[PDB]
């Protein structure tokens, strides 16, 4: 989809509503209310909740 | 917790407070815990560093007994540890050698020792503003 994201840290969380992730994974975002928005991995098809200061959007 | 940059604040709301509570219930490690202070700014911390939840959310009813959580949706209220009192029925003036518990010395601490429980109605029943109205308008 329209918009991809790259990840600039590794992110851990216990919980199961958050997209947990490694650094330099790539993520579809699907919701941006605030700044927790909602992702999908490019990789796994898993889908949460990110921090969006964790990420940086790209061009394509 | 290890360095990373801060996930972004947001106020704490009845949906998180709940899924947290929860989460804390199945996974352990609260429940049958006896609060203080520390442990409690340990809990506070935590879900502000994993979360971003300003700490300023979890705030219990003043004692003493049970304290209430004022913030609707987290399911652990504080239970005081001494087994509630059975005020009846006072003898004459033997009643210090039939009832130990009244012998002075056995008094019950100053201070109000508490342990966090889990309760499923905090979930439904608003307790908290219930017993304190004024703390809400």
């Amino acid at each position: 989809e329209d918009i991809i994201v790259v990840a600039l840290y590794d992110y851990y969380s216990p919980f199961s509503w958050d997209l947990s992730f490694q650094k330099g994974d790539q993520m579809v975002v699907l919701e941006e209310s605030g700044e927790w928005w909602k992702a999908r991995s490019l990789a796994t098809r898993k889908e949460g909740y990110i921090p969006s200061n964790y990420v940086a959007r790209v061009d394509s | 917790f290890p360095v990373r940059p801060q996930v972004p604040l947001r106020p704490m709301t009845y949906k998180a407070a709940l899924d947290i509570s929860h989460f804390l219930k199945e996974k352990g490690g609260l429940e049958g815990l006896i609060w203080s202070q520390r442990r409690q700014e340990i809990l506070d911390l935590w879900i502000y560093h994993t979360q971003g939840y300003f700490p300023d959310w979890q705030n219990y009813t003043p004692g003493p007994g049970i304290r209430y959580p004022l913030t609707f949706g987290w399911c652990f209220k504080l239970v005081p540890v001494e087994p509630e009192k059975v005020e009846e029925a006072n003898e004459g003036e033997n009643n210090s050698l039939l009832h130990p518990m009244s012998l002075h010395g056995m008094e019950d601490a100053e201070k109000e020792v508490l342990v966090w429980r889990f309760d499923s109605k905090l979930a439904f029943h608003h307790m908290a503003r219930e017993l304190h109205p004024e703390y809400y308008k």
